[PDB]
């Protein structure tokens, strides 16, 4: 009755992968797609009760991706390859939006997990975990939405694992620390698949017995909105919770004067 | 004050002729509050005219406690009304509209390293990947190699870069338990003294200056 | 005279968000629980005490989840006396342990609302004006004993600007209703366990800030998780200040959280520093209440037959087979019943709006 | 007296304070004042009066004062008074009215006077209990006010103590829920615009009946 | 016995030959523990041997026993092997054939076992999944009726020969139907998946008798395990031994085939769960419970097939036979008769729990505890007398000599019972000669 769900979100930013292709590095988007498909096939391979959900995170939108080889695995690979090709060939850059829609893909994944849990019969319990690979740079405007997704995931008690490839993100570190997930940056991209198998593939019960590298240290500094500089102790607004380094009579955000006599 | 101090409180009969009075002072005070006559009798009789236990026995045997026919019914009604009156008498004796919501979009997160790329050539690179993965075929051998696997194992091996640090030292056995207790006591004392020190701060009155000097 | 005839032959026959207003950013909530003989009643299975305390644990968990910067105090009124069951703090483990211990208590005597309210006011007397003073009372019995006039205490509480909310179990009490109305709180009556849970969930959300609510610029610190390594010469193990308060020997931790103002060491957050009074919080804790700032408005309900559009949900890609379809006001997406309920209750954000 | 001797009244006093009126109106007023103060002090106060006493004559109950009114039997007048017998005989000989019918009418009028003062409006709700099997009689039941008899559900006819307590609990819980005057608009309360509606006027005309 | 127990006892050559089938590798991996699965996934692309210490350092110290269990299971199945790593180390490396077939199955490549039976187009006489399931039920019902001996069930003689070799029914008198033994009764009282699993295990134990390739049969069974219910496959491409085994399965109802010459075959759910044995299929939607048990030890059956009637009559006294109802009574005499027949109490309790009526399922206990306890007591009554033949030694003159002889007997493991207080002991008759010789030799050395 142990249903293990591994939802995989792929950063499908065309800008970062195009730049990487210009670099002519050993690792390309094709290798990443192959590694993701192999990891999903292994996840479904370990147990029948295991379920796989793959959603592509693209700037335009979030795409629900899903002969001697297994029929179900072959069908899943063909569906995934068809969907990613359909998205990428029709992915036309129309606008200055460069940051990938990370928050929307996470929200759609959470909705899918909730729908599956409702569809899951009471005879079985559906353990859910999410693994997200980070390739491009992080998004600043999605910070509030990212935090809201983190809180909902913690409320539903769903592990969130982050796999940084090139650019680190403290938001992912905080998400892994809060939700209990694993955060790690892969130094050698061609070896990435093994990092998926050796670390992220085992479930939390399996990860318990296995000895794993210690989690990365995460800080929780704050930026003072008047200059967005890191601060230790700041003045917090009682109305709109805005933080200021120096005492002010009137808050800039909520426009409420501080009635301190 | 509860009205059950008489009905619920009964002379407790033990197994063999035991009058377990359990005359707690709480019940006596409730009786005095409800019935000042009992207090007056106690003051005028105990302990000279009669003992406390004798007075309680008389009260139990008196008609005051055993109130139990028109005259009898009227007497019972009057007693209940008087008790209720005495108990009652003794019972007394803003719409918010923020200006800059974008602060929530980029909150306590400091200014990041968000860098914009080059000019239109990036779109051409966007074309390149668009042309690179337009005709894509799955690969198996190219995914992993023996050398890459060995490097990953070495990184994941104990003592490697990924396996940060390792075993530590038992600090518990290095510090004697008596020294630990003394350190705890010193920590508590210093914390209380510093709490008293910071309580004065900020110093807005001259007395706080002297108090902080004494604390130092 | 019914003995004349009797036959059954014929029986053998074939057949709710408010407006964009200020709320309780800082909350100091105290819980009052009745401990009278009426708590032994079986109105809620199995009895009032066990179900009430389980729902209290759930309420505490949800309240700490939604209000990281709040405080919870537990007061039990038994035998016409008030006992501070749990100290006013923000630790959920201590509150849960205290409630579990109180599960096996004895319910006897009569409630004493006056004593509990006086104790709460004395505790909340020293609290700053900007912090909101909130009182929750569980009133099982319909009668209470007050050693003094309660109306004077009601006036004192009104002058102290303390909010009192009462959730009765049997029926409505006029005195409690008047007290709740004067203190600005809400009075409720329990219909069943589900109604009790709904009332608790409603009371989890901060009450709207009144006109008399203060607006002061409070200063807070956000220390990092300072962890010391024994390999480094700068490893100084020290017992946590909070752990010193317990009878058990505190654990000598190598690192943790150190107060930026006075170097006070604490192993739990968000906990206000006891030495200098600084409130040591974290960035996720502050953002945990941002959903209250921007509530998610209810989506338009249009039945599937009357909606001629996409047949797949925008949130879960599920085929729209429900009799009702929820469409967002901003991006006009398509959401099924499950996704609409989850977004309104938990997500509080629309994926299309984020896009 | 029997309650006190049996000891059951002791538990009643433990639950709520007990106040019993007497023949003297001077102390009766003090008892009523104490009852009202206790009801306003949050402590239960119970009043035990007679259908012919001063309480049933000129005492009015606020919503929190008329929560529960219980009539112990049909208050038939003491027939040994020859004045009552002579009046009944005169009424029968001059109006063809049976003495039993007149006695039942008078008793039901007294009961309605005792119970009808517990409601002060839409926001006022109270409990009415009639502890007697005789009220189940059709002739006796039919002599109740229409605004009260209409709400007399047959499912509550001749219940027991436990059933009455359960129904009282259900009614109290249902009617203690928060309510808004806006809900009364169009159903039990009419605004200025609702008066102009001809359908509302027709409903008002259908509400009243002439006999 | 589970599947892995039979696999673990196979010769290395059989395991190596089975490793050439990617479906076999998939089944083996699925049957491994989660820790073993993680270890295999780690070593999927590892072309170099892994030092044993490095492998052991992965798991927690507390979970070492579980780690050692997984290591021993992997070693016994020959999934991996130890290699003399240079420098004196003992590296661990997966089987190259097994690893290659696993990669072929997962990563792709290789060749399909079935040649896309859609070449023949749609089946003109195709059936439905409920029809296939009913036919599978009917065939096993026929087999069970034949085992009972009813004339309504007529099966092939070689099928009865398998039972005779299995020992369920012994042909004491040729020409007459064989008498089913106690083992046959125990087999009948087992649940249908358990019965099928035990029958297939017995068939495998005597697979070499028919000259059928064990490797081919096991691989074919593994392929049928992952097959899709209601989908046909190509008969072509199989050896004559495989064709005969497929015909046998068709006779068992596990495989549907309209004619012996048909090129299509539909695997059934029973064959799908056959590889898993008794576990795996936790959500078996069996027939609704038709047996109602009353406090007066009365059984009411809402069944009409004579198989269930005979099963109930095996340990109960029949009372009434209605067209849609069978009324019997549970009696001590019938229970003792069943016990003498070899029936154990647990089998009856489990069978009754399986056939529990939905009305009785409403009760917190599935069956009345008093009835179960009475059945257990009746079972315990039979074995009150414990018979143990042996030789008694009681003439010990010295305590030291008695202790020495007792120690020698315990060394030999032939001790039956000992009484140190009275210097009395009991030894096995087979071990009596050895103990007697030792005792005589001790006097000789004296
Ligand atoms: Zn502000
Ligand atoms: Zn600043
Ligand atoms: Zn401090
Ligand atoms: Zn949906
Ligand atoms: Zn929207």
């Amino acid at each position: 009755d142990e249903l293990n769900l591994l939802v995989i979100v792929v950063d499908a930013n065309p800008i970062w992968w195009g730049k990487q292709a210009l670099k002519e590095s050993q690792f390309t988007l094709s290798k990443c797609i192959d590694a993701v498909m192999v990891l999903g096939n292994s996840h479904l391979f370990m147990n029948r009760s295991n379920k796989l959900a793959v959603i592509a995170s693209h700037i335009q939108e979030s795409r629900f991706l899903y002969d001697g080889k297994y029929e179900l695995l072959t069908s899943a690979n063909e569906v995934i390859v068809e969907e990613i090709k359909d998205l990428m060939t029709k992915s036309d850059i129309k606008g200055q939006h460069t940051e990938t829609l990370l928050a929307g893909s996470l929200a759609k994944a959470l909705c899918y997990i909730h729908r599956m849990n409702k569809e899951v019969k009471d005879n079985q319990e559906m353990k859910s975990r999410i693994l997200v690979i980070k390739a491009a740079e992080d998004s600043a405007l999605q910070y509030m939405n990212f935090m809201n997704v983190i809180f909902a995931a913690q409320k539903q008690n769903i592990l969130i694992d982050a796999c940084v490839l090139d650019s680190d993100s403290g938001l992912l570190q905080q998400a892994c620390d809060i939700t209990g997930g694993l955060y790690l940056k892969v130094p050698q991209m061609p070896s990435l698949l093994q990092y998926l198998l050796w670390v992220f593939l085992p479930d939390q019960d399996q990860r318990s017995q296995l000895i794993l590298p210690p989690p990365v240290h995460v800080d929780y500094r704050a930026a003072c909105f008047c200059h967005r500089n890191l601060i230790e102790i700041g003045y917090v607004c009682s109305v709109c919770l805005s933080i200021f380094c120096n005492f002010s009579p009137i808050c800039t955000t909520c426009e409420t004067a501080f009635k301190i006599s | 004050i509860s009205a059950a101090f008489l009905a619920d409180v009964r002379p407790q009969t033990d197994g063999c002729n035991g009058l377990r009075y359990n005359l707690t002072s709480d019940i006596i005070e409730s009786i005095f509050r409800t019935y000042p006559a009992v207090k007056m009798k106690y003051a005028e009789n105990v302990p000279h005219n009669m003992t406390e236990k004798e007075f309680w026995t008389r009260f139990f045997q008196s008609h005051y406690f055993h109130r139990d026919k028109e005259n009898s019914n009227a007497a019972i009604i009057k007693r209940f009304n008087h008790h209720s009156a005495m108990v009652l008498a003794a019972g007394l004796r803003i719409a918010l509209n923020l200006k800059k919501s974008d602060r929530y979009y980029h909150g306590p997160t400091p200014i990041q390293s968000l860098q914009y790329a080059t000019s239109q050539d990036i779109i051409n690179s966007f074309q390149s990947i668009r042309q690179e993965m337009e005709a894509y075929t799955p690969k198996l051998t190219q995914v992993l190699s023996s050398s890459a696997a060995s490097s990953t194992i070495t990184a994941l091996s104990p003592g490697g870069a990924l396996m940060q640090g390792g075993t530590q030292q038992a600090i518990n056995q290095m510090v004697p338990n008596d020294i630990q207790s003394e350190l705890k006591h010193l920590y508590v004392a210093v914390g209380e003294l510093l709490r008293h020190f910071w309580s004065c701060f900020p110093v807005n009155t001259p007395f706080l200056e002297e108090k902080v000097v004494k604390m130092k | 005279r019914w003995e004349g005839g009797y036959e059954r032959t014929w029986e053998i026959l074939k057949e709710e968000h408010h407006g964009q207003v200020r709320l309780g950013m800082m909350r100091h909530l105290y819980v009052v629980v009745d401990g009278s003989r009426t708590m032994e009643d079986q109105d809620l299975k199995p009895n009032r005490l066990t179900c009430t305390l389980k729902l209290l644990e759930y309420f505490v968990e949800e309240y700490f989840d939604q209000n990281p910067i709040s405080q919870i105090g537990i007061i039990v009124t038994k035998s016409k006396r008030a006992e501070k069951l749990t100290e006013l703090s923000g630790n959920p483990r201590k509150h849960i342990t205290s409630l579990k211990k109180a599960v096996d208590m004895t319910c006897h005597g009569e409630p004493s609302l006056y004593n509990s309210l006086s104790i709460a006011m004395q505790t909340l007397k020293h609290m700053p004006g900007h912090t909101s003073r909130e009182v929750l009372i569980i009133f099982s019995s319909l009668t209470t004993c007050d050693p003094s006039n309660i109306y004077d205490l009601i006036k004192t509480l009104k002058a102290a600007k303390i909010r009192v909310s009462v959730i009765g179990l049997s029926a409505e009490v006029r005195v409690c209703t008047v007290l709740a109305r004067e203190t600005g709180g809400t009075y409720h009556v329990i219909l069943d366990e589900s109604h009790y849970k709904e009332l608790l969930t409603h009371h989890v959300s901060p009450p709207p800030a009144s006109s008399s609510s203060e607006c002061s610029l409070i200063r807070m610190g956000f220390p990092q998780h300072t962890i010391a390594s024994l390999s480094d010469q700068d490893a100084k193990p020290s017992f946590s200040m909070a752990h010193l308060d317990g009878n058990t020997e505190p654990g000598l931790t190598l690192g943790g959280y150190f107060c930026p103002q006075c170097r006070a060491k604490y192993c739990e957050l968000p906990v206000e520093c006891k030495i200098c009074g600084l409130t040591l919080v974290s960035a996720p804790h502050l953002a945990r209440s941002y959903h209250h700032l921007f509530p998610l408005d209810a989506f338009q309900e249009i039945p599937l037959e009357e909606y001629n559009g996409e047949r797949f949900c925008y949130g879960c890609q599920g085929e729209l087979k429900d009799q009702h379809v929820y469409v967002c006001a901003v991006c006009q997406n398509v959401f099924c019943v499950d996704c609409d309920v989850f977004v309104h209750d938990s997500l509080h954000c629309c994926p299309g709006c984020i896009h | 007296a029997s309650w006190y001797e049996q000891g059951i009244l002791e538990n009643i006093q433990r639950n709520k304070l007990l106040f019993i009126e007497t023949q003297d109106g001077a102390e009766t007023s003090v008892a009523l004042e104490k009852y009202q103060e206790a009801c306003e002090n949050g402590r239960g106060a119970i009043l035990l009066s007679v259908a012919r006493g001063k309480v049933s004559e000129g005492i009015d109950f606020v919503h929190h004062y008329g929560r529960a009114v219980i009539m112990f039997g049909v208050p038939y007048v003491y027939t040994q008074s020859r004045i009552l017998k002579a009046r009944l005989e005169y009424l029968r000989d001059q109006f063809q009215i049976r003495e039993n019918d007149f006695l039942t009418f008078d008793a039901m009028r007294h009961a309605a006077q005792c119970v009808g003062r517990a409601i002060r409006g839409k926001t006022d709700y109270g409990l009415m209990v009639f502890a007697d099997k005789r009220f189940a009689r059709g002739d006796k039941r039919g002599k109740l006010p229409r605004w009260i008899q209409e709400h007399l559900t047959d499912a509550n006819l001749n219940l027991t103590v436990d059933e009455g307590v359960q129904v009282a609990k259900y009614f109290l819980r249902q009617m203690a829920q928060p309510f808004h005057r806006e809900d009364q608009l169009g159903l039990s309360l009419l605004s200025l615009e609702q008066l102009e509606s001809e359908e509302t006027l027709k409903r008002i005309e259908q509400i009243a009946q002439q006999l | 016995r589970n599947l892995q127990e039979f696999l673990g006892g196979l010769s290395p050559g059989v395991l190596d030959r089975l490793y050439g089938h990617p479906a076999t590798c998939l089944a083996v991996f699925r049957e491994l523990p989660s820790l073993a699965k993680n270890w295999v996934m780690r070593m999927l692309f590892l072309e170099q041997p892994l030092p044993q210490a490095a492998v052991a350092l992965w798991v927690k110290k507390e979970f070492s026993k579980a780690q050692e269990e997984s290591t021993g299971l992997l070693s016994g199945l020959r999934i991996w092997h130890t290699q003399l790593l240079p420098g004196g180390l003992q590296g661990l490396i997966l089987n190259p054939i097994f690893r290659q077939n696993l990669r072929i199955a997962l990563l792709g490549g290789g060749k399909a076992w079935s040649d896309d039976t859609s070449q023949l187009g749609p089946d003109k006489h195709a059936r439905d999944v409920p029809s296939l399931d009913k036919y599978a039920e009917e065939r096993w019902e026929v087999v069970l009726h034949f085992m009972v001996g009813s004339p309504s069930a007529a099966v092939s003689q070689d099928l009865a020969q398998l039972l005779s070799q299995a020992g369920l029914m012994k042909s004491t008198e040729p020409g007459e139907p064989p008498c089913i033994t106690s083992a046959g009764f125990q087999f009948l009282l087992l649940d249908t998946p358990a019965q099928l699993w035990y029958f297939m295990l017995q068939y495998l134990q005597t697979a070499q008798s028919r000259g059928m390739d064990l490797v081919e049969i096991l691989s074919f069974l593994f392929q049928l395990s992952f097959s899709t219910l209601g989908k046909d496959y190509s008969v072509e491409g199989m050896s004559d031994s495989l064709l005969n085994f497929l015909q046998h399965l068709r006779e068992f109802g596990l495989v549907f085939q309209r004619k012996r010459k048909s090129r299509r075959y539909y695997p059934t759910r029973l064959a799908i769960n056959l590889s898993s044995g008794v576990s795996g299929a936790g959500g078996t939607v069996h027939q609704p419970g038709f047996i109602v048990v009353e406090t007066n030890y009365r059984l009411y059956a809402y069944t009409e097939s004579e198989l269930q009637i005979a099963l109930i009559a095996l340990f109960s006294e029949m009372l009434y036979r209605f067209p849609n109802m069978v009324v019997a009574q549970v009696t001590r005499e019938s229970v003792q008769q069943a016990i003498a027949s070899g029936i154990t109490a647990q089998q009856i309790i489990h069978f009754l729990r399986t056939r529990a009526h939905p009305v009785m399922l409403k009760q917190t206990p599935v069956l009345p505890p008093t009835i179960t306890d009475q059945i257990r007591l009746w079972e315990l009554e039979r074995d009150r007398l414990r018979f143990t033949e042996g030789v008694l030694y009681n003439q010990f003159l010295s305590q030291v000599d008695f202790e020495l002889l007792l120690a020698h007997a315990r060394e030999l493991g032939v001790l039956v019972f000992e009484n140190s207080a009275k210097r009395l002991m009991v030894v096995t008759p087979a071990g009596h000669s050895d103990v007697k010789r030792f005792w005589k030799r001790q006097k000789h050395s004296s």
